[PDB]
């Protein structure tokens, strides 16, 4: 990603203000209620026929969590996302068959969670900084599409 | 159209958005312009500094304009008439742009409304603002 | 929104298509199953070599339900609400899905028919396939 | 792209066919009539009115060669498609202003045109090699976006 040097501090100053386990869970879920057809993926996780349902799962916020971590990790290796992202990309693809549309639409709930949990921090700015990163992340785990 | 949940949660949710309509329309394209540069060009006749008038301006008029279609989410179609015509033909704005601003509308709605924006809203939201984007789009298909 | 122009262009290629269309359905999906992968998810339960029975029999029924759309034309919402509630509601497929077959589609038809191919008859193809994919990704609730 | 011996063989085979000019005039007149408002970065070309005007416009036409021609110096160079692109992936982004999803339009309107040229050559096993091939080129001239 290019992000400038006023930009990256903005990302990782916005970031330590993230509750890792609360953030990606509530992004999982939402991903899961918001577009349905991302839940046959995790059918394998319980009960997610309904909002609540999905929101309350065990295994939606633990999963979230791991999700969220993957984030933090490719934070301090912006230089390098591919090369952190190769085998993920190899789980999502030849394994997971996810298009890689999804990457996108995680990335961009994931934008809406922090707005909606960090309110005027979460300014026109930072956001777009933020943006830059999940196209990133989204290109490296597309990158072993085989 | 919507289901009956969603058009219930899409009028209660813009309904006690209230008067801060205006405000969010403008932050909505200001976080467009920001986060997704192409975007700028449709605009060049405009100031696009944070807190510029015309960009205040328009952010009421893009608002009010989704308030007349929470007001008739069935006359969808109809209510937008001039404005699809004024965006596929005129404006020949690409439909992309849309997906982007509605994105940015949801993202300026979970900032100022943490507490109402919960999953089944945010449902109903984007559902909402995907069938008023294809009405929109609508002279190119 | 589909009109007039594409709809009697819909209706004169397939005209021109007649009865290779289980044909065309069927090399769309081996074309699909081919150059997307991801897509094959979906078929877990078929065979999908180099002309499988399976997907002959699958690509007349795509071909089939095209054709009741074309007659249809003013109200495809109707004629394809019980196949809307099989691929969103119960079978989940990806909305992405929908433009990778007809894309695929498009390839075939193309290959086949190259003096009839024509750019408008491209467009309203396409127009009609886009709006074919919409009402199939409608309901997913 | 990590494209196969087998595939490369298939593609730069194929491409020997493929009179580059009247494909690249077609694949953009197309582009131009199906998607219309790619139109809006090619106002000066004149009357664009119907899909007659737009087909047999000689700018249409003239241009077209030249995107055609720029595939062509990617074809086998596959290895290094972001260097091969880069000065035009600046070009698109920072003069043009072309959001990146119609790099994967124009991909695919080529992929029709060679498909209606080729007839019988272009099988589902071409076909899946050249996918490969157009998703390259558009990631490439999508790099330098952000
Ligand atoms: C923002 C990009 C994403 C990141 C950072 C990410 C990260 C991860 C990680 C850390 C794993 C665990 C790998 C393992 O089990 O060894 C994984 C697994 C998985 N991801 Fe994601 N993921 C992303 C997007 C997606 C999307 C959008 C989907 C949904 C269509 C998806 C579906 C899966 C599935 C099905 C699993 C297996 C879960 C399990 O262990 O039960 N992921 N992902
Ligand atoms: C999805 C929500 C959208 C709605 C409800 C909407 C609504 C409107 C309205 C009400 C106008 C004002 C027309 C008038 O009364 O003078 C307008 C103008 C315009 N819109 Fe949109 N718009 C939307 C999306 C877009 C997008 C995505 C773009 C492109 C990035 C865009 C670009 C423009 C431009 C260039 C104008 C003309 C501005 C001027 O000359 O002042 N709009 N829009
Ligand atoms: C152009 C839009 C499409 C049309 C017209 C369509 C139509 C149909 C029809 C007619 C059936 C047959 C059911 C019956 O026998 O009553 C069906 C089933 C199905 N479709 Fe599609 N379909 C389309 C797109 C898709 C896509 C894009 C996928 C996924 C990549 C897909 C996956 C399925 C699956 C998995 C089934 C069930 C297969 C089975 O019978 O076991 N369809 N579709
Ligand atoms: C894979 C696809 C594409 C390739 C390889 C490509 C290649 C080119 C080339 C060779 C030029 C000449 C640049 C120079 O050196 O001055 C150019 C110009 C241009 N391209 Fe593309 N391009 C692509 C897609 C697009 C798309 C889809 C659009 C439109 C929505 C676009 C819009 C333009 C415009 C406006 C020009 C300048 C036309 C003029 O001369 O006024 N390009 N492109």
């Amino acid at each position: 990603v290019h992000l400038s040097a006023e930009e990256k501090e903005a990302v990782l100053g916005l970031w330590g203000k993230v509750n890792v386990d609360e953030v990606g869970g509530e992004a999982l879920g939402r991903l899961l209620v918001v577009y349905p057809w991302t839940q046959r993926f995790f059918e394998s996780f319980g009960d997610l026929s309904n909002a609540d349902a999905v929101m309350g799962n065990p295994k939606v916020k633990a999963h979230g969590k791991k999700v969220l971590q993957s984030f933090s990790d490719g934070l301090k290796h912006l230089d390098n996302l591919k090369g952190t992202f190769a085998k993920l990309s190899e789980l999502h693809c030849d394994q997971l068959h996810v298009d890689p549309e999804n990457f996108r639409l995680l990335g961009n709930v994931i934008v809406v969670v922090l707005a909606r949990r960090l309110g005027h921090d979460f300014n026109p700015d930072v956001q777009a900084a933020f943006q830059k990163v999940v196209a990133g992340v989204a290109n490296a785990l597309a990158h072993k599409y085989h | 159209v919507l289901s009956a949940a969603d058009k219930a949660n899409v009028k209660a949710a813009w309904g006690k958005v209230g008067g801060q309509a205006g405000a969010h329309g403008a932050e909505a394209l200001e976080r467009m312009f920001l986060g997704f540069p192409t975007t700028k060009t449709y605009f060049p006749h405009f100031n696009l500094s944070h807190g510029s008038d015309q960009v205040k301006a328009h952010g009421q008029k893009v608002a009010d304009a989704l308030t007349k279609a929470v007001g008739h989410l069935d006359d969808l179609p109809g209510a937008l008439s001039a404005l699809s015509d004024l965006h596929a033909h005129k404006l020949r704005v690409d439909p992309v742009n849309f997906k982007l601003l509605s994105h940015c509308l949801l993202v300026t709605l979970a900032a100022h409304h943490p507490d109402d924006f919960n999953p089944s809203v945010h449902a109903s939201l984007d559902k909402f603002l995907a069938n008023v984007s294809t009405v929109l789009t609508s002279k190119y298909r």
